[PDB]
């Protein structure tokens, strides 16, 4: 980046990797049918939505990783916690 | 509020699904 280099401190792979990780956190088992299912796609789009929201705060390396990771742990806790009340 | 935490319905999907 000569004069245009905002995103440089983050690679595309980082974002896509984390976004898939976010999706994977929500649903780890890669089902070949569900993979081609719209409902999963909505969730994947939701993960990108998260990426968009984070980006403003994410104006620093540590912030960016922490934002995504923290939410993932939150999400994982939610599932286990609520399922505790099953039956 | 872009939804940093996932709403119930999306979360339900994984709970309802079991390979």
């Amino acid at each position: 980046g000569v004069r245009k280099g905002w995103h440089e401190h983050v690679t595309q792979d980082l974002r896509s990797h984390l976004v898939h990780k976010l999706v994977q956190a929500i649903f780890p088992t890669p089902d070949p049918a569900a993979l081609k299912d719209r409902r999963m796609e909505n969730l994947v789009a939701y993960a990108k939505k998260v990426e968009g929201d984070m980006y403003e705060s994410a104006n620093s390396r540590d912030e960016y990783y922490h934002l995504l990771a923290e939410k993932i742990y939150k999400i994982q806790k939610e599932l286990e916690e609520k399922r505790r009340s099953r039956l | 509020d872009a939804g940093n935490i996932l709403p119930s319905d999306i979360m339900d999907f994984v709970l309802k699904n079991t390979p």
